[PDB]
């Protein structure tokens, strides 16, 4: 939810990888705005994460 | 060898679809689109038919 970090730890990956010559990993933390598919609903099984989710605002805003 | 015949008395299958078609706990709120699948299934409960969900329940 912080794009200014993510840029730098993918800036920090990419030079890692090629000062040592090793596996990185980069984890990044989201969400899932939608259901798993495009007509689906994930109110079934997950109520309290979606009541959530439908109240925060795009990373983009 | 023999099988015993598989089939049960219909009060049996009455009781499970009418336990099958709701929710026995009090205080319990379930969304809509799920309400109106318990609701068909005591639709095809009454009317002594079942789908596919019924069958395996029963």
């Amino acid at each position: 939810d912080d794009p200014e970090a993510v840029m730098y730890v993918c800036k920090v990956a990419a030079e890692w990888r090629s000062t040592f010559h090793k596996d990185v990993v980069v984890d990044l933390v989201c969400y899932r705005r939608n259901g798993h598919n495009e007509m689906d609903e994930p109110m079934f099984t997950q109520p309290l994460m979606y009541k959530q989710i439908r109240k925060q605002k795009p990373v983009l805003q | 060898m023999s099988c015993p015949s598989t089939g049960l008395t219909e009060d049996i299958l009455t009781h499970i679809g009418n336990v099958a078609s709701s929710v026995p706990v009090e205080n319990f709120t379930i969304h809509g689109g799920l309400s109106r699948i318990l609701k068909t299934r005591g639709e095809m409960v009454k009317n002594r038919t079942v789908d596919w969900a019924l069958a395996e329940y029963m």
